[PDB]
């Protein structure tokens, strides 16, 4: 419940005992993650010698155990030393047969992966990009979004495998599908243009794609769309030979209200 | 039993470890990172910590030091430009606190190669010789035929 | 400027608006002294209340409540407050599924495991991964 930080950090000493206990070291990882979501500073030592204490976990193949693992390793990603030892454990699994692992995997991976280290994982990245697990496809979408930041050069080659994924069926998949697209493709007015012309016909299956997309079409239509949020995010959109209706029916409800109204 | 596998980059470490778990000779890529599997043998459940050799990681090992009851220390023993390395990184490994009892098991691997150093090579350039202090063996192994490695397993069960 | 970055923080806050759960997904409150000020601020302006919407420090606010606790989805005012709602929907319902049970200061805490592996399910980096409580239910 409530505890103290050296106290965790030592019983975390076990990890590097053979026969391990999944139930007692995942409900120790916990404390772990409490402590710091609790807004506990750890010391670059201390979280770097708890971060290769968890490591020596990844002989256990509790199922649970791996999922902290996870958790753990994109927590300490920033506050541990060469927490890039988990790059191999971590593709292992992304690349693996069990696909509860495997998006959870990625987003950790890319969050322990810098820009020099981007192009070792680069082809096992295109190839989630492109999984039918949306699990997997979404999680490698986001996680290059992210990456964009650091290294801008290789995930812009990348463009086709989102592309792929941007037919998805699946609404997550293709909300972060033309999102990582646009990511990228932002600031290039012209692939831009093209890339809404693309929607405009055989337009997209997502709420959140569309109410992006309609946010893109902004730069410089249609509120017949079946989803509440689409409608909105039209309406305040189109207000910046009019026809406000749609704004004035949804004052009429129960915490909707207070977006028509804040408009204007 | 608990065993610690490192040697420099391209020594063979996976291919060994996996030639034991699979019976297979997989197609690795360099290991940034560790890989940590349990193998069978006679009796034993030996856990292989294969951790890569690459600069970045093999700055790396320390952490795996402790608890460590075996140390596999492979070789190429086709590259004779980084044996003098292999030597040195050995050599203060062996001054490890962690390592102090240990046993100490040298593959000379890639022995299939036509130029490989031999065993006894090896044996003399690593200063195998002057370890006094703990159990050494060399063996010539070659991990993809399978060569040397369940002697290996066999010297290290015996420690 | 339209970006995939929605989510500026997720908070579960308990009946002294003490920080049961937190996220923040960017710089604008940089230290715990200035997130813990906030989310006080938050708490004391939204105790006791079932309006679901408020705007606080320029900011958009959802919020919802159960016997002893608070679940905030935070992001910019000029966000879309429906696509933030999906977000604390997402978050109760399945944390509810989760529980199997009320969910309350005592059940939660009863298991972290699930909540902090929930919340990880829900949000990226600000980003809404997925929207549908089940998917994140069957995803732990
Ligand atoms: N001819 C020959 N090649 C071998 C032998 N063992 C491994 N190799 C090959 O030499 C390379 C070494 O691969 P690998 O086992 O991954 O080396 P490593 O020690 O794991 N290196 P790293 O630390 O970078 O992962 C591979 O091409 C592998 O197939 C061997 O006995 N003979
Ligand atoms: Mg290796």
């Amino acid at each position: 419940q409530h505890l103290e930080k050296s106290a965790v950090l030592q019983e975390a000493r076990v990890f590097n005992e053979t026969p391990i206990n999944p139930r007692k070291c995942a409900h120790i990882l916990t404390k772990i993650l409490y402590l710091i979501n609790q807004g506990e500073h750890l010391g670059t030592t201390e979280a770097t010698e708890a971060f290769f204490a968890m490591t020596k976990l990844f002989q256990s193949n509790d199922p649970t155990l791996r999922r902290m693992c996870y958790l753990t390793i994109k927590e300490m990603s920033c506050i541990a030393e060469d927490v890039i030892i988990v790059t191999s454990s971590l593709t292992k699994d992304m690349t693996g047969k069990e696909d509860s692992y495997r998006g959870p995997a990625v987003r950790a991976l890319c969050q322990i992966t810098d820009s020099t280290m981007l192009q070792a994982i680069e082809r096992y990245m295109k190839q989630a990009i492109v999984d039918k697990v949306p699990s997997v496809s979404s999680s490698a979408l986001v996680s290059s979004l992210h990456l964009l930041k650091c290294s801008f050069d290789v995930v812009k080659r990348w463009v086709n495998e989102a592309q792929e994924a941007a037919s998805s069926d699946n609404i997550m998949v293709q909300y972060h599908a033309l999102g990582l697209l646009y990511h990228v493709r932002k600031n290039d007015r012209l692939a831009v243009s093209k890339m809404i012309s693309k929607f405009t016909r055989h337009g997209l299956k997502s709420p959140f794609a569309y109410c992006m997309m309609i946010r893109v079409a902004s730069r410089q239509s249609c509120l017949r769309n079946k989803h509440e949020m689409v409608v909105y995010e039209a309406a305040s959109a189109i207000v910046n030979a009019v026809s406000v209706l749609q704004l004035f029916c949804s004052s009429p409800k129960a915490a909707l209200r207070y977006a028509a109204v804040r408009t204007l | 039993m608990r065993i610690l596998m490192v040697g420099l980059d391209g020594a063979g470490k996976t291919t060994v470890l996996y030639k034991l778990k699979l019976g297979e000779v997989i197609t690795t890529i360099p290991t940034i990172g560790f890989n940590v599997e349990t193998v069978q043998y006679k009796n034993i459940s030996f856990t292989v910590w294969d951790v890569g050799g690459q600069d970045r990681i093999r700055s790396l090992w320390r952490h795996y030091y402790r608890n460590t009851e075996g140390v596999i220390f492979v070789v190429d023993s086709n590259d004779r430009s980084r044996i003098g390395e292999a030597r040195e990184v050995m050599q203060r490994m062996l001054n490890e606190d962690e390592l102090r009892n240990a046993a100490w098991l040298v593959f000379a691997n890639k022995q299939d190669l036509p130029e490989a150093m031999s065993a006894a090579e090896i044996t003399e350039k690593l200063g195998l010789h002057s370890i006094r202090n703990r159990p050494w063996f060399i063996q010539a192994t070659c991990a993809t035929s399978g060569e040397g490695l369940y002697e290996g397993l066999e010297w290290l069960s015996n420690s | 400027e339209p970006s995939l970055y929605t989510v500026k923080a997720i908070l579960i806050l308990d009946n002294d608006g003490d920080r049961l759960f937190a996220k923040y997904y960017d710089d604008t409150y940089p230290s715990v002294k200035e997130q813990k000020a906030f989310e006080k601020n938050i708490f004391n302006k939204t105790h006791r209340t079932d309006s679901e919407i408020a705007l606080l420090e320029g900011l958009t606010v959802v919020y919802k409540s159960s016997i002893d606790l608070y679940f905030y989805v935070i992001g910019s005012s000029y966000e879309n407050e429906l696509m933030l709602m999906t977000v604390l929907n997402c978050l109760f319902d399945s944390l509810s599924q989760m529980l199997r049970k009320n969910v309350e200061k005592r059940a939660l805490l009863e298991n972290m495991e699930g909540l902090f592996l929930a919340v990880d399910e829900i949000v990226d980096g600000g980003v809404i991964l997925e929207s549908d409580p089940q998917q994140v239910v069957h995803r732990v």
